[PDB]
């Protein structure tokens, strides 16, 4: 079965590319969601809002 | 049977084995490079992609 795969090939590099971008893609959603900022700023010690 | 002496020659023996490969032609229709598919990771993934 995989011998008679080789032949198509394309097809399922096709597939993979894709779902490389769509992986892609998602990690880039979350970083441009969250990472607004690099600076980490952390709250005082003190809640005297 | 013992009234002879043999010249310097060499010969190297290997035996074939059901493999996938990768093969890359010129412009000029011949064989420049090749990859052997599972060798190592990286020759795994030129196969792949
Ligand atoms: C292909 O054939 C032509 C004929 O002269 C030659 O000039 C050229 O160098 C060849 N190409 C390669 C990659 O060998």
């Amino acid at each position: 079965c995989s011998n008679l795969l080789l032949q198509y090939g394309s097809f399922c590099t096709q597939l993979n590319r894709a779902l490389t971008g769509i992986a892609v893609e998602q990690d880039k959603n979350t970083q441009e969601v969250f990472a607004q900022v690099k600076q980490i700023y952390k709250t005082p010690p003190i809640k005297d809002f | 049977s013992s009234g002879w002496t043999a010249g310097a020659a060499a010969y190297y023996v290997g035996y074939l084995q059901p493999r996938t490969f990768l093969l890359k032609y010129n412009e000029n229709g011949t064989i420049t490079d090749a990859v052997d598919c599972a060798l190592d990771p990286l020759s795994e993934t030129k196969c792949t992609l």
